[PDB]
This record gives C-alpha cells, structure tokens and sequence, in this order.
C-alpha cells in the first residue's frame, strides 16, 4: 500500500544535511550508506535493522563497492582511502 | 500524562508510538509500548508491534515526565526515549532515561539518582543528554559522561538548545536599546565553554517579551555567525529574524503560545504550526506570514 | 530598527502619494490597499513592544497615517478608528482606561510636562 517506507532515521544538523557528500549504494539486497559524517551504515532490506556500523575518522566523502571481491572502498577527508572486507 | 495508570504519545517515522504505565500486581508497573500505523483503507490506526519493559525495586509513584525522538551519539541514529521518575517517597528520585530500538526493546542509559524533585526546565538533547532546572541552578548530564555538570554561566532562561555545525552543542538564553549589535542574549557552548556569540541575536527591546525560540538556519560567515531564528511572544506575535533584523511579523489569533514547529508538506507550502496552553493551535504560512488554519480543543498536535 | 520602521513608514506614505497623484480607478486602490496593510503590519510590529518613549513619535505618526488613509478610502469614519486612538493614548500613558475624556486630560498634562511629541498629539 504505502508508496514510501521510512526504515531508518539519522542525526542531522539544523537546516539539513549538506548535499553532494552523502552516498547510498544498493549491492543485492543490503544498502550501504554515509551521511557526510564519521559513520557508514549497512541496512539489510527485508530487515529495517542495520547489519553493522563502521566508524571512520575524518568524515567520509565517497564510497564504492565490488560485489565479486566483496569489498567496500571508502574515501576520508584529509586521510586516505580505506578498503574494508 | 505523567502518573500511574497514565500514558503519553510520540511520533517516529510515519507511525505513532504510545507509552503507558500499567500496574503489574504479580510487582512494580511495567512500561508498555504500542506503535500504531495508519491503515489508509479503513481510516484507522492498526497495531503493528508492542514492547514491555520490566521495572524492579517495588516502590510506587512512577511518572512519565517526557518523551520524544533525539539520537544515539554512538550511531547517530534517531531513536525514541522516555524519562521515568521512580519516587520511593524517601526524598530520592531515580529519573531513568530509556531508549527504544527497532526490535521494540528498551535500553537504560542514565540512572541519574537525584535527591530533590525535578521541575519545569526539562530538555533532552542529541547525544542522549538531559538538561534540567531548579532555582536558577541549570544542570545537565550526558551519556558518554555519566556525571551531573552544573552550568558555569548564570542564566535565567534557556529558550533554545541543540547542536550546531562546527560547535557540537549550544544553549541560547540570557544572563541577568534598539541596537541590533547589543542583543542581550548569550549563546553558550555547553560544558561551561565560551559564550561564542553576543553579536547578532534578537534586540534587547524584544528581549523582554519572547517566551520561546526556534532556529531555522545557521550560516557561518567569519569567527562570528549568522542565525535565522523565529521567536514568539507574550503579546501573541510570531517574529522572524535574520542577522538580528526583525522581518515578517504575524499576529496570532489566540493567546499565550508555548511552541512552534515546521511542516514541509510539498513544494514551498511551508507552514509554522503554533500550539498554545489553551489547547488550541494555528498554522501560519511561510513566505507570507498570514494565518491559514485555527483548529481548537486539540489535546495534542504532531 | 527605528531607522527600518521610519523608512518603511516613509516608503508607504510615498507609495500612497504616488497613487494619489498618478493612477487610475483600479491601480489607485491597488497601491492604496497595499500601503494600508503595510501600515497595519507596521502598527503590529510597533505594538509588539512594551512602552518605548523613543518610538511614540513614530507610533502616533503611523496610526495617524493609518487613520487618514483608512478614512479617505472608506470615504467616512467608524469606531475602530476611535479604538486605535484609544490604544495609542493608552500607550502614551503606560510610559508614565476610564474613557476618552479622562485619557485626553491625563495625556495632555503628561505632554505639558514637555516630552516633545506635540506635533503628533496635535495631529491626533
């Protein structure tokens, strides 16, 4: 019935979030997310609960994924690139 | 309401939440949750989940002080909270803070173990922080700390509070005549830190009448900053501000307003929803301050 | 702020006079009923403050212009205008209730103390 479903809610400052930097990637079912803050979330669709959260220092700016390698590339601000399994 | 055999409402992600104290008897009352969702076919609220939380220490006087949705400092996830006063009648009051997760499970965060009774100046802030008030002794206790800090600055009122970009946490307020730059109103970076601005808040003339404040936007030109803040007043006015410059005044129908919130509702159809103590509410337009709706008797607004 | 209110007042008076000189039957009423609501809003903005001795020479002026423009458009008077007058006089007294007679008596004694706003009181 509902054309929209809210399955999570995140901390944000006044006005709203700054554009550009937040990223969202749907792998097969799960969804990887960053909000231009120090966290990256995994949400297991069919479950509104998160799978895991990852604290990066120096807020994330961009994400990429490899499904065959099962790898998440993440870019920090003044630090470099991390590659998590 | 705040008592045994009384409840309180809330709202979370398009589904309403209800919290009730219900006496166990077989034993302390048990805090019961019912989250309801609008059906849209039957035009009624259907239950989709519930959740019980057990209380120990068989003493009376359980009281629901406050409830809303704030955040978790660890995860940065918006989750709803409850404050529960546990009064053993021994001039001791626990004041538990509890958080609900998406599994409809509770989590204690603050035991908070006070001696005296807490009153009017209750607020809750992003990292699960409580901010309370007696005789002009403002105090606050955070998760991540576990410690009852006192506010170093001597304030009268704390009209607004919350986090701002690059600063982390903030209280408006005052300490103790038509010039924009004077402002009479100290921002305060929490944890007894610097005032951080006394430059471009509301003028001192207005400063006597305002009884509630709600910030809409904060930009940072240099070491100073620029805030657009709505106020509302003893003389039933809704006022906008921009760099201390009063613009766009509205004259409310009813009297003695308590709070103001913002409803987006489409493309540019932005409304300020004003509540009052008279159990009524208005909705004024944005972009042209002009009253749009005048509902009445209004037990609650969401 | 006082400069902003003054400038809005002057802007609105000038719009009114522009419509008075120029303008046709529709455009006159358009600019006029714009200026009138502007002066309403400015009265409300000034009436949101408690007493304000330094404001009164602007408040009395604004209510005078409001009355004049209201009455000239309506082509007549009403009792709402006497209420406006009563409100401004209540303000002048609050700086320093019963009826217009005693109000005027006390107000004119309070002005014969020589706070200089007689150029607005005489217009009222």
């Amino acid at each position: 019935a509902p054309r929209v479903r809210y399955l999570a809610g995140f901390c944000c400052p006044l006005g709203g979030l700054a554009a550009g930097k937040p990223r969202v990637l749907c792998h097969e079912a799960e969804v990887f997310l960053s909000t231009g803050s120090e966290l990256v979330y995994v949400y297991d669709q069919e479950g509104g609960l998160l799978t895991a959260a990852f604290r990066f220092p120096d807020q994330v700016w961009h994400l990429e994924l490899l499904a065959p390698r099962r790898l998440l590339y993440a870019l920090c601000a003044r630090r470099g690139l991390y590659c998590l399994s | 309401m705040s008592s045994n055999e009384q409840e309180r409402l809330l709202c979370y992600n398009g589904e309403v939440l209800v919290f009730q104290l219900s006496k166990g008897n077989f034993k302390t009352p048990i805090l019961h949750v019912r989250r309801m969702v609008f059906d849209r076919g039957t035009k009624v609220f259907v239950q989709k989940s519930t959740g019980f939380f057990t209380i120990k220490e068989e003493n009376s006087h359980l009281k629901i002080m406050c409830c809303n949705c704030v955040s978790d400092f660890r995860t940065g996830i918006n989750l709803p909270y409850i404050v529960i006063e546990k009064n053993k009648k021994n001039n001791v009051f626990e004041y538990f803070l509890l958080i609900l997760h998406s599994t409809n499970k509770f989590e204690m965060r603050l035991s908070f173990k006070l001696g005296y009774e807490m009153k009017d100046g209750l607020r809750v802030l992003n990292g699960p922080l409580i901010l309370w008030r007696h005789v002009k002794a403002f105090f606050f206790i955070s998760s991540q700390t576990g410690k009852v800090v006192s506010v170093s600055g001597n304030f009268s009122s704390i009209q607004w509070a919350g986090e701002i970009e690059n600063l982390g946490m903030v209280l408006l307020g005052l300490k103790e005549d038509y010039a924009i730059w004077n402002t009479k109103f100290c921002v305060y970076s929490l944890e007894s830190q610097e005032v951080l601005s006394d430059i471009y808040i509301i003028p001192p003339a207005y400063s006597s009448v305002v009884t509630y404040v709600h910030i809409c936007a904060t930009e940072i030109i240099k070491n100073q900053l620029r805030i657009s803040l709505i106020a509302l007043t003893r003389k039933n006015q809704l006022i906008s501000f921009q760099n201390g410059t009063p613009k766009n005044v509205c004259q409310l129908p009813f009297g003695d307003p308590c709070a103001v919130q913002l409803m987006d509702s489409g493309g540019g159809n932005l409304f300020f929803v004003v509540s009052f103590i008279s159990n009524n509410a208005c909705a004024v337009w944005k972009e042209s301050f002009q009253v749009a709706a005048k509902w009445e008797k209004l037990s609650l607004v969401l | 702020c006082l400069d902003l209110w003054r400038e809005k007042n002057d802007r609105l008076v000038r719009q009114a006079k522009v419509a008075q000189n120029s303008g046709l039957t529709l455009r006159r009423q358009q600019l006029a009923q714009d200026a009138l609501e502007g002066l309403r809003g400015l009265l409300h903005s000034l009436q949101g403050l408690p007493a304000a001795v330094p404001v009164l020479p602007l408040e009395l002026t604004v209510t005078c212009n409001f009355i004049i423009l209201r009455a000239s458009l309506a082509q007549g008077f009403t009792e709402d205008q006497a209420q406006d007058i009563q409100r401004s006089l209540e303000r002048v007294l609050e700086t320093q209730e019963q009826g217009l007679r005693e109000l005027w008596d006390s107000v004119l004694r309070a002005s014969c103390l020589l706070p200089e706003l007689l150029s607005a009181l005489h217009r009222l």
